[PDB]
């Protein structure tokens, strides 16, 4: 499906693509917001007449968006959620149009056995709901989050790039009765400035801050109590894509020492697609930032990557806005938000 | 600040690429299995363009066809393509005059000479240009410069020595020397016209050419006025310096990041290598710009498109890119070389630092080293090539041939040895 | 008399036992000190090249030079104030940069030598023989040992290799160079760099100066570098009486990673680096430096950017501390290349009682 | 101590005067013989030096 | 006179004197003909012979260890600075004497180092060694409750042979495939192993599958044991997990065949790490932790 049908009806797709390609848009939240806006635009302006055809068109659009940018998971996720929202309503409608038993909320045997309305408003409302959900995640985490950290315990923080994780930390630090020491890993080629900023923020907040280089993780590990990840995207089996540099090794270390590994992200970051390949989804950074000169640097081929992938075996906890979950359970949450056919587009 | 037109100086540096540029246009040729114009267009878009103007003369019909086929022809584009058709063979002065005669020039117009692809953001540069313009009434044009690889040694064609100021960023002297290639003239001259006004004199050589110009409305008028200036770098800048029109300013923008224009063959190769690596920050093939492209990223700087087939047990080195529809056999050693789209590679072939264009057949038991093969030119069984051997259009290298260092092969079916017909010159066959 | 007190930045809450302060710019000292020691101290304080191996050699050279320059006073004997001088030198060294195990060993050797020849012999005959003896010793226990190690390594390396390396350890550089030049095998070298000292960069430069295929990586980028790659080599500082690897910064993590991803690690060491001092953690005694090393924002050492950070004393409750010497786990390294060809790290003090 | 290049003093134990097998010893050598053997070696070297220039000049074996 | 011929002597018989001992005897015999007085005519020749033997080796490791031990012994011998005749005579005597010693060592092992299996401890035995078998048989003479578990060894059906040797003593036995070895660790108490050689690092040079077994033992915390006659210390260092000086191919990927011809080329020799050993039973005292390495150091004086 090409962009021959959408030219004067919807123009913003091109702009979105541009934003994606040259990285004019920054932060997954912003991307999600943009996607939502696009969806709204599609809904308010275009014509349908039929429902299945419309659904197909939407699917095609989603596919196109995916093809334009693979590292933008939030965009995909939101679309999927919207589709799911549509789908249930459609199913409900069909039952009235025609004019059923189930043990649970969803059935497996229903796939094997042979099975005009104001749905537009409902669809519109769905988008609004999604927006609302996106707006506040930290408020639904803090009631569970400020129960884990105790007095005279030491925290270790890889990936300070995420905006949620910092907030979570701050909320914990607010409490007068609670006291903890913070060890911060830098992350050289991608996270350094961000890490520094985080450290500064911590200092401002009036907490004991310890800036640790990437090599000095091993010596302090006898005192480490907990591990927190600043992840960017959540998946099916448990595996997560983290917000750039210095996460994997630390996680491995934690696993070795049997240190508890926590993860805070959200359900809008959660994807119903499987991360079958690390090489396909993980994007690599820039060689220019590491070392100067060009003519001797033709011989010196430098390897540097943005995003990081951590196996589900190391991570045990996934606290979101709903509540505390596991990597062995999060799949069901995704299913509760994205339907069966909506996985493949 | 908004609404800016673009004029691209295309079909200007023909015969500079001595084997090629005879049948097909210069810019239409692929950089990395995809045309060179596209990159330029993308760059322009990034900068901020509202209307596109291209200068065509040599094989213009093909260019027109390409434009028709291209994505910007459809109404979704913010910028439309309208080509300037001119009589054959003229200098950049004449072209400028022609442009002036037509009359589309408004405000701060963009003039780009050749094809350039770089990673640096342009909005900031534009802002700087605006601010500097706002300083004094008689400000002319912007020049782009980047820091070189510490010491210059691979630069012989254009090793321009830029004497620059730190406070104002303005050029004082321009000079070209063939000193590293041929030791005949090793001399540096300084003109005393601007010694007692600048004071802060910084003499530099290690700066690479970009040839991207942000130009005011004065420039075409100036060109019309002084018809002696045929070129834009050697005579023009110097003239400006030596006070042709009194009390005027020019820009020389300095950037720490990578920015190099396409000029020769080795330089082109280097650019390609850079592109393959992570030198350019957002410019990667896996993003897919032409929409027909289906490139994907893999470990150790390896690019693979969709429908790429590679057989088992083949040890690969560093930095390799493969185009769509390829069939590669067994026992191959591939190192720092790009393979074109729909190319059929045989068995037991050792490749090091080479370059392969679109749709090429590489024969069984052959060695390729640091040499380029153009589109639809085929290599036969047992061909041994050395460093810097350019092969032209549709050249059929058949069974058993050996070619020494820096051997150039003709493209059109004249003066240089080895022709387009059967067997390259070891036994005399051709037109 | 020297200089005392006045220390920059916060003292922090944790890890406070060893000296981290001191003379950087000289002001008022005793008028008897030979300047070569001072110069050496100045160098060591702001050094970016040295790593365990060459330091001791340098020290030895300095000592030899001192001996050559040494003149016996007309009144007192050859050893009366010499010991005092030595003590002063030691104190200066400690003030500048804490003494290593090799340095301690050297000091012990010197002391032994002093005891051996009693004050009775003339000046020009004694020191003639002393300097020669010391040279001979140097030839024996250091260079020859290194050569032996190299040769051992040579036979140990098989066909088709892909190696990840770390450090400014001279022996490793020698090894890699040897591989590149005289062996002519299919060697691939991958380099890891660290923040406190640009050792990896130096290694890379050295490799370039020979003409080797080089991949360049860091401590963070390790999850993608493996995805073919087999051997891992590290540079050791000293092995204790326990058997644990008491070495430089980013080694232990690398070793752990190697252990996780199937293939074990090999470490090289000399037959003099062994110590009788017992410790099992980095908290006991550690090389701690001024937080001036962790100021520069990436790229290169001399850049100086006014970005986000540039304050330590004015900041309320902020602890910016880094460690140089680490204690790696015992079981993780399997191969140890010493004076006795090949052996396990669990031997600990088999050479210490042997002397 | 020994390894490569350094001069070491030896005394002949057992000789097989038929094909070519020579047995040597270092422990039997006293401190007096050290200088002597070295001196002998030096003499030999000098002799060799003497019969080398001749070989060079007249171009004869 | 040949050592190879001597070696090819015993084949259907054996099952008594240790191999490394027979080789030593052969070496001694070779020596005591061409006058051991001269060191120039003899030691070099011995070395050459050893090299030849190494070249001729089909699939044997311990020979080298034996020969180097012999060499070391010889070196030790001429430190008395007495006379050439008496020392030579002593050396000559020390060949048959060495052979005699082996039996005594075995006896010592079978009487002292058999206390591990006492309170009906179920044994998992893999890797054929004579010493272990002797220990087992000698343990049945003291009427002590015990039980045996056999893991299937497949170089050329040695497992069957092993089960045939245990039937002579009349003792209940069962066969277990080395795939379901992970499933059964529950009732089986301790794991016992017979080794081809002990490495410089401490680890064990063995047969068709031992590393996996070791790993399993580690997982289960049920201790791993090695019982060998103390003369299998070779100057060899397995630096990585899959490297040894092997005569056979180290995992060779055979080309696409059709008639099913090239398949059986699986690893017939495997290596396990130094940490896996809990107790090593040898005649020269009950010593394990880093004892082999110490012995090596003592031998080479380095």
């Amino acid at each position: 499906h090409p962009n021959a049908a959408t030219s004067d009806v919807n123009v913003t797709i091109d702009t979105f693509v541009a934003k994606l390609k040259r990285r004019q848009v920054q932060g997954s939240y912003a991307i999600a917001l943009e996607t939502l806006q696009l969806l709204m635009r599609f809904i308010s302006a275009a014509r349908w007449n039929h429902v299945n055809d419309l659904i197909e068109q939407i699917r095609d659009l989603g596919n196109s968006l995916e093809k334009a940018h693979p590292t933008a998971f939030s965009c995909g996720n939101v679309i999927r959620r919207i589709l799911a929202v549509l789908r249930d309503e459609v199913e409900e409608d069909t039952m009235s149009t025609t004019v059923v038993a189930e043990p649970l909320i969803s059935s497996m045997f229903n796939l094997l056995q042979k099975p005009k309305t104001d749905y537009r408003q409902v669809a519109i409302q769905g988008i609004k709901d999604l927006i609302d959900e996106i707006k506040n995640i930290d408020e639904g985490i803090q009631q569970i989050a400020i129960d884990l950290i105790h007095d005279h315990e030491i925290l270790l923080t890889p990936t300070p790039d995420s905006k949620t994780v910092l907030k979570f930390l701050i909320t914990a630090r607010e409490r007068s009765n609670r006291t903890f020491t913070v060890l911060v890993t830098e992350g050289f080629p991608n996270n350094t400035k961000n890490a520094h900023e985080f450290a500064k923020k911590l200092a401002q907040h009036n907490i004991e801050t310890l800036v640790v280089p990437d090599s000095a993780v091993f010596a302090l590990m006898s005192r480490v109590g907990k591990v927190i990840i600043g992840t960017k995207a959540v998946f099916v089996n448990g595996g997560t894509i983290s917000s750039n540099s210095g996460v994997s090794s630390v996680c491995e270390c934690a696993r070795e020492f049997r240190t508890p590994v926590f993860a805070v992200a959200g359900l809008y970051k959660l994807s119903p697609l499987y991360p079958f390949d690390v090489e396909k989804f993980v994007e690599f950074g820039g060689s220019q930032r590491i070392l100067p000169r060009m003519d001797p640097r033709k011989r010196l081929d430098t390897v540097n990557q943005i995003t990081d992938y951590v196996p589900p075996e190391n991570i045990d906890i996934y606290i979101t806005n709903v509540g505390g979950f596991n990597p062995s359970f999060i799949y069901r949450i995704a299913w509760d938000n994205y339907k069966q056919i909506d996985v493949h587009l | 600040e908004d609404r800016l037109q673009a004029v691209v100086l295309t079909d200007s540096y023909e015969t500079r690429f001595m084997p090629l540029t005879a049948v097909k246009p210069r810019c239409l040729l692929p950089l990395a299995n995809v045309p060179l114009i596209e990159y330029t267009l993308e760059f322009l878009a990034k900068a901020g363009v509202h209307e596109v103007f291209l200068i065509c003369s040599s094989h213009a019909n093909q260019i027109n066809d390409y434009i028709e086929n291209s994505k910007w022809n459809l109404p979704w584009s913010p910028f439309k393509i309208t080509t300037i058709m001119s009589p054959e063979a003229r200098c950049t002065g004449d072209v400028m005059r022609d442009l002036d005669n037509r009359g589309i020039i408004t405000g701060d117009f963009i003039l780009v000479s050749g094809d350039v692809l770089t990673n640096i953001d342009f909005s900031k540069m534009l802002e700087f240009h605006k601010k500097m313009h706002l300083q004094d009434k008689d400000h002319i044009s912007t020049m782009c410069l980047s820091k070189a690889s510490t010491y210059p040694k691979t630069r012989t064609i254009e090793p321009a020595a830029f004497v620059l100021d730190k406070s104002t960023s303005r050029c004082i002297y321009y000079q070209d020397l063939p000193l590293p290639s041929s030791r005949e003239k090793t001399s540096i001259q300084i003109d005393p016209e601007l010694l007692d006004n600048v004071d802060e004199f910084v003499i530099r050589n290690d700066l690479i050419d970009c040839r991207i110009d942000i130009c005011t409305s004065h420039v075409p008028l100036i060109f019309q006025e002084n018809f002696d200036y045929q070129s834009l770098r050697t005579d023009f800048v110097k003239g400006v310096i030596s006070s042709d029109i009194l009390g005027k300013h020019i820009y020389a923008y300095l950037t720490d990041e990578y920015a190099v224009r396409v000029e020769s063959w080795q330089t082109y190769d280097t650019i390609s290598q850079d592109f393959l690596g992570r030198w350019c920050y957002p410019l990667v093939l896996d993003s897919n710009i032409q929409d027909d492209q289906t490139y994907s990223y893999e470990s150790r700087h390896i690019y693979k498109e969709k429908d790429v087939v590679l057989a088992q047990s083949c040890k690969i080195g560093k930095c390799t890119a493969i185009g769509s529809g390829t069939k590669i056999g067994e026992g191959t050693k591939i190192e720092n070389s790009v393979i074109g789209r729909n190319c059929q590679i045989g068995e037991n072939i050792r490749i090091k630092n080479s370059f392969i264009w679109d749709d090429c057949i590489i024969g069984n038991n052959s060695i390729i080293d640091h040499s380029l093969i153009a589109s639809n030119a085929t290599l036969g069984s047992n061909v041994r090539l050395n460093d810097g051997c350019i092969i032209g259009f549709n050249v059929k290298i058949d069974d058993n041939m050996d070619l020494d260092r820096n051997t150039k092969i003709s493209a059109s079916p004249q003066d240089l040895d080895d022709q387009t017909l059967a067997v390259s010159i070891v036994g005399d066959k051709g037109v | 008399p020297g200089i005392s007190s006045v220390i920059p930045t916060v003292l922090e809450q944790s890890f406070d036992n060893s000296s981290l302060i001191s003379v950087k710019e000289l002001l008022l000292n005793k008028d008897l000190i030979h300047p070569s020691i001072l110069l050496l101290t100045s160098h060591l304080a702001h050094y970016k090249i040295v790593g365990s191996i060459p330091r001791c050699i340098a020290m030895l050279e300095v000592f030899q030079i001192v001996i050559k320059d040494y003149q016996t006073p007309k009144g007192t004997t050859l050893s009366r104030n010499l010991t005092s001088y030595l003590s002063h030198q030691i104190d200066l060294l400690k003030k500048a940069r804490p003494l290593s195990v090799t340095m301690g060993n050297a000091i012990r050797w010197l002391k032994q030598e002093i005891s051996l020849i009693d004050p009775s012999t003339p000046d020009k005959a004694a020191k003639k023989d002393l300097c020669e003896k010391i040279g001979q010793f140097a030839k024996e226990k250091i260079e020859l040992a290194d050569q032996l190690i190299i040769d051992n390594a040579s036979t140990q390396i098989e066909e088709s290799t892909t190696i990840v390396t770390y450090g400014s350890s001279k022996v490793l550089t020698e090894l890699l160079l040897h591989n590149a030049i005289s062996l002519k095998k299919n060697i691939k070298v991958i380099v890891v760099d660290s923040r406190p000292l640009f050792e990896g960069r130096k290694m890379a430069e050295t490799l370039r100066n020979a003409g080797v295929n080089v991949m360049y990586a860091l401590i963070t980028s390790l999850d993608t570098i493996f995805n073919d790659v087999d051997y891992v080599f590290l540079g050791a500082h000293s092995i204790l009486s326990n058997g644990f690897l008491y070495s430089r910064a980013g080694t232990a993590m690398l070793a752990m990673s190697a252990k996780r991803r199937n293939i074990p690690v090999l470490v090289c060491c000399e037959s003099l680096k062994f110590s009788q001092r017992v410790q099992l953690d980095s908290v006991t005694f550690n090389e701690l430096a001024d937080p001036n090393d962790l100021v520069n924002i990436d790229y290169e050492n001399p850049v100086e950017r006014r970005g986000n950070k540039g304050a330590l004393l004015n900041q309320f409750i902020k602890e910016r501390k880094f460690e140089k010497k680490k204690l790696a786990m015992e079981n993780k390294p399997k191969g140890n290349k010493i004076g006795g060809k090949k052996g396990s790290e669990g031997e600990s003090k088999d050479a210490s009682n042997e002397e | 101590l020994i390894r490569v290049g350094k001069n070491d003093v030896a005394v002949v134990l057992r000789v097989d005067k038929e094909k070519g097998y020579i047995d040597l010893s270092k422990r039997r050598v006293s401190s007096e013989d050290i200088i002597k053997c070295e001196e002998k070696y030096q003499k030999s070297k000098t002799v060799h030096s003497i019969l080398r220039y001749c070989a060079e000049k007249f171009q004869i074996p | 006179f040949n050592i190879t011929e001597t070696y090819l002597r015993f084949l259907e018989e054996d099952t008594e004197m240790t191999m490394p001992i027979a080789a030593i005897e052969a070496l001694v015999t070779l020596l005591r003909i061409k006058t051991p007085e001269t060191a120039a005519e003899m030691i070099n020749t011995i070395k050459s012979s050893t090299e030849e033997l190494i070249k001729s080796i089909p699939n044997s490791v311990s020979l080298r260890a034996g020969c180097d031990i012999f060499m070391r012994f010889v070196l030790r011998n001429l430190h008395l600075y007495g006379d050439w005749e008496n020392c030579k005579q002593h050396l000559i005597e020390n060949g048959q004497l060495f052979v005699s010693r082996a039996k005594k060592s075995r006896n010592k092992i079978a009487e002292i180092g058999v206390d591990f299996i006492a309170d009906d401890d179920i044994i998992l035995v893999h890797g054929y060694s004579r010493a272990v078998f002797s220990l087992l048989n000698h343990a049945a003479n003291k009427f002590i409750r015990f039980r045996c578990v056999v893991t299937e060894s497949r170089p050329s059906k040695q497992g069957n042979q092993l089960y045939t040797l245990l039937e002579q003593k009349g003792i209940p036995v069962t066969l277990i495939v080395d795939s379901a070895v992970g499933a059964v660790i529950d009732k089986v108490d301790k794991v016992f192993v017979g080794a081809e050689g002990v490495a410089e690092s401490g680890g064990i040079i063995n047969l068709v599958g031992t590393y996996s077994v070791g790993v399993l033992a580690h997982n289960a915390r049920k201790p791993f044991y090695v019982v060998t006659e103390s003369h299998k210390f070779v100057r060899m260092f397995p630096l990585s997990s899959d490297d040894l000086p092997m005569a056979g191919p180290p995992l060779d990927f055979t080309r696409r065949t059709d008639d099913l011809e090239d398949a059986l080329r699986g690893p017939t020799i495997d290596y396990t790490a130094q940490e896996y050993i809990t107790a090593l039973i040898t005649d020269l005292g009950v010593l394990t932790p880093s004892a082999v390495s110490e012995e090596l150091i003592k031998m080479w004086y380095d």
